[PDB]
């Protein structure tokens, strides 16, 4: 016979790239947008803006 | 579920113990009316009683397995001939196959085409046999494996078609398409050259709902060499008279000879031009008949695997009406 | 889906006579749950063309068992997974197991159920296999073609003689069909010959064939063309030749002679 | 039916908590630095 | 990157459909993602040929 | 965690590094 | 068997309009269960004949449920003759009960759906009764044959339409066609005795003109005519051909309507429950 | 009239079925009635236009 050596995702190395969080109701609330912005830094230049 | 047909008959052409279940069977017309309709159907010049003789040379028996019919045609791979010959139990079988070949070749010669002599039933699944008398049972609608065979090794079945005859179309025509659900068509190929003619069988699958132009191009050589050698043995007259040219210049002539109705027997109306449409020996439609097809159902997949065969995949039986292919 | 029909109280014996046609087909007008003997009825003798144009605008239905109070029926085009139903044969010749059944008006001497009790009349169409149905009409019109200026069908060994004209009310019931079917064909012929005039001068053995083959591969005439296309499509559509049944007789003799019932599955 | 948006995810470690100075009166003596 | 992509796992779904040759059990699961950091967070390297 | 509008105001795996 | 059509991210102002499409048919090339929307796509108007021919190679599919994620559609006809469903009436004419319907490409290229969210348009065809689809197909094929709401032709695939027409016509001539033709005067003489006889023959029928401008002798006796008869073969051939004319130039009747109680007609832009035949 | 016609209520039947959109119930109920009054117990009246 032949076994099936299963693999776990978290135990891989790639897992460090993305963060995985279990959101259960996504399939329902995905009907619209979520639309969060992030940021941008800005240097304080001299002279009046 | 699916619904079935049972038809008691003779173990002449389909021999349900020799083959295992899962192969299409055909219903054969009573030959008396074929022999009769010949008397009025064979074209001029040809023989008008040769089908009578060809039938009398083969002496109810009603069904015929496609596995048997494909052997008695031009196209066939000799492995299947050997199988049918040495694997059928029955006496005198090869001789009968030869006679059946002669029958079909007579049928096309007499312009009573076999597609008007073989309605198609579903795939057989069961049978009980006496000595040379059987009662086959085939599906008629629904999918094949809704049935229940009394084998007890494989309750359900599939559909088996001799891979020698299965001609795919899409991958043939290179439509660039992607295999999804495809139709299934059983097609006949006629060829007409007096005393030198034959019949070719195929089983065609494709996504094309309307064959038409597809076969018209697929069988181009057959239509070509059939339209020209088909009118043979018909006495055509000499060069057509110039009076045969149907006059068109005279429709919107304001000044022209005219004749109201109600004075057309033999009055002083002889001044009308004569036109004799004279058609005697030209190619009629039955002269240019080259193929005929009929829809069988829908198919997922075809795999080839063993004598070579071709197992269907989720065949849904939906039989349609016959179709001519002449233009 | 099933429809019941309000049978008025007719009479003894003639109701028992209707109790013999428990497999005929009758055209409803609307899928519903309540009907009456008056609407499902046609005059006993009329032109085959109006009956044909009526059979395309209505809904078919088969007569099931009939209790003297009301009679049940089920349409054909719609069904649940294509169930089984028996269908009494009425044709002139038999149909064998594994055929396609059509419904054409009675081109031959008709049959008209004369309800002298209730002062109605019933007229049922005929059942034919497609092969012979496409040819019986042609035999009928061919017989009239010559009289405008032999007849044998063969079926399952035996042979029929196409009863002579006006053996019934008259042959007037099948005139308009003759006239249209000849006129439209003559039209197609003449228009085609006008479009390519020299078609009939080519060499009958070689030139004509080369034309018909190189064509298979790589008062305004055009108004007449449009009119002819329209009329030919309209007439070809209303000619039956579209099976609505397929006989599937299981556990029974492979042939059903004219008169007795048979188990058929709807397409 | 003319879809709309929804409130967006905010990081678990979002600790604005500056209204503690800006509620009514700011106590700069030690409340800062934590900000 | 150390955490380049967010990622949300929905809830698995089954879908039965009766047939002749048995039963089909198409099983699905919806998922979502979005990047966060300003600028890019990944790159190519056409290393070998 | 899904909150309404209410407001306030390890293992040892094998890998190459 | 319900096919699945996925979507990309579109504008919230366009799903509100595409959701209003719940009875128009789409034309897929294959019938795998899962499928995309990019595959089923059509340019704007042009060459009604090309699309009419494309409506025979590809098979239809009615949509019933839309979601901003995916689209559930019904394979219209491949194996079913009782799948009672509903499709909206996007046709110009009004369809009563017991009418076989037919899909015809839209005219003038005026009515399409320019989807800017992904830069692709879907040209859902219109549904007409058979009786008027036949006249439309006839008019268009006549106009195409002429060139060796009024749209222009293409003249690249007019060759194909005129070809199919003249083939279906040339194989209508037969040794018995001449016998049936040698009776045209005998028919025209009946066109004056009876009123219905004049009725069945149209006004500009291009035969009642012929009927007086030539003469023809009795037809010469063909070969073997003591045994075979030809007029019956001719008539049978004509029935077999004309029974299949309206298809090879237009579209076959895809289904038919049926109601129980309400108003007979369903004016355009409305849902109508139909059986499938 | 007072009691021109009777009426009868039967048990309702729930018939579920599965589709790609999930579940689609279909409720139904059988019901029948019978004429009570001897002779006729109702009459039209075309009142206005």
């Amino acid at each position: 016979c032949s076994t099936l050596s299963l693999v776990r995702f978290l135990e891989l190395g790639l897992s460090v790239a993305c963060v995985c969080t279990k959101f259960p109701e996504l399939s329902y609330v995905a009907e619209g947008t979520i639309q969060f912005e992030v940021q941008q830094p800005m240097i304080a230049r001299d002279g009046p803006h | 579920r699916a619904r079935l047909i049972r038809q008691v008959t003779l173990a002449d052409f389909c021999e349900p113990q020799a083959e295992r279940p899962g192969l299409v069977v055909l219903a054969l017309r009573h030959p008396a009316d074929l022999a009769g309709a010949a008397y009025a159907a064979t074209p001029p010049g040809k023989n008008h009683r040769d089908l009578e003789e060809a039938w009398l040379a083969l002496d109810r028996a009603s069904v015929v397995s496609l596995n048997f019919l494909v052997a008695a045609a031009e196209n066939a791979d000799d492995a299947l001939r050997a199988h049918v010959t040495t694997n059928y139990r029955d006496r005198r079988t090869a001789a009968r196959l030869e006679r059946f070949a002669t029958v079909l070749r007579a049928m096309i010669r007499s312009h009573v085409f076999p597609h008007r002599a073989l309605h198609v039933l579903g795939g057989l699944l069961g049978h009980v046999t006496q000595d040379r008398l059987a009662s086959v049972t085939c599906v008629a609608r629904g999918d094949q494996e809704a049935a229940r065979t009394n084998d007890m090794a494989a309750r359900r079945s599939q559909v088996h078609v001799p891979a020698c005859a299965l001609m795919d179309v899409d991958r043939e025509l290179r439509l660039g398409g992607d295999d999804g659900l495809r139709f299934a068509y059983l097609v006949f190929v006629y060829t007409q050259r007096h005393r030198r003619e034959a019949l070719r069988v195929h089983v065609a699958v494709s996504r094309l709902p309307e064959l038409g132009d597809a076969l018209s191009f697929l069988l181009a050589g057959t239509r070509v060499d059939n339209a020209i050698h088909g009118t043979d043995e018909a006495d055509a007259p000499a060069a057509p008279a110039a009076a045969a040219a149907f006059p068109a210049y005279l429709f919107n002539d304001p000044r022209s000879a005219r004749c109201p109705t109600g004075r057309l027997n033999t009055p002083a109306a002889e001044a009308l031009p004569v036109w004799a449409p004279d058609m005697r020996g030209r190619a009629t439609r039955n002269s240019c008949m080259y193929a005929a097809y009929v829809r069988l159902g829908t198919v997922e997949r075809v795999v080839r695997r063993a004598l070579p065969l071709a197992h269907m995949e989720r065949f849904t039986w939906d039989v349609g009406a016959w179709e001519e292919c002449f233009f | 889906m099933e429809v019941d029909i309000a049978l008025p109280t007719l009479s003894p014996g003639d109701l028992s006579a209707l109790q013999r046609c428990e497999g005929r087909v009758v055209f409803l007008e609307t899928l519903r749950r309540h009907a009456t003997l008056r609407e499902v009825a046609l005059p006993c003798g009329g032109d085959v063309l109006a009956a044909m144009a009526a059979y395309r605008r209505r809904f078919a239905a088969v007569i099931t068992r009939v209790t003297p109070h009301r009679m049940l029926a089920t349409p054909l085009g719609v069904g649940g997974r294509g169930q089984s139903l028996v269908l009494q044969n009425t044709g002139p010749f038999d149909l064998t197991n594994g055929d396609h059944v059509c419904l054409v008006p009675p081109l031959l001497g008709d049959e008209c159920l004369r309800l002298t009790s209730a002062n109605l009349e019933l007229r049922f169409p005929m059942t034919l296999p497609l092969a012979q149905a496409r040819e019986l009409t042609a035999r009928v019109v061919a017989r009239a073609a010559e009289t405008l200026r032999a007849d044998v069908v063969f079926s399952n060994g035996r042979r029929y003689q196409l009863p002579p004209p006006h053996r019934d009310n008259a042959e007037a019931a099948t005139r308009s069909l003759v006239l249209n079917m000849i006129f439209l064909l003559n039209e197609g012929a003449v228009i085609l010959l006008s479009l390519i005039p020299n078609l009939l001068t080519l060499g009958a053995q070689d030139g004509y064939a080369n034309a018909v083959i190189q064509l298979g591969s790589a008062f305004c005439v055009f108004e007449a063309l449009e009119a002819w296309i329209a009329s030919a499509s309209r007439l070809g559509d209303t000619l039956g030749t579209r099976p609505v049944a397929r006989v599937c007789i299981f556990d029974g003799p492979p042939t059903v002679p004219p008169g007795e019932k048979a188990a058929v599955v709807e397409v | 039916i003319e879809v709309h948006s929804h409130r967006a995810l905010f990081d678990i470690f979002k600790r604005f908590r500056s209204d503690d100075n800006n509620l009514y009166g700011a106590e700069f003596d030690a409340l800062l630095g934590t900000y | 990157e150390k955490a380049s992509e967010s990622y949300f796992m929905g809830q698995m779904q089954v879908a039965r459909t009766e047939s002749g040759g048995g039963l089909h059990l198409q099983l699905t699961q919806p998922r979502a993602n979005v990047d966060l950091g300003v600028g890019f967070t990944a790159a190519y390297a056409a290393a070998a040929l | 965690v899904i909150a309404n509008t209410n407001l306030v105001t390890s293992a040892r795996v094998r890998a190459d590094l």
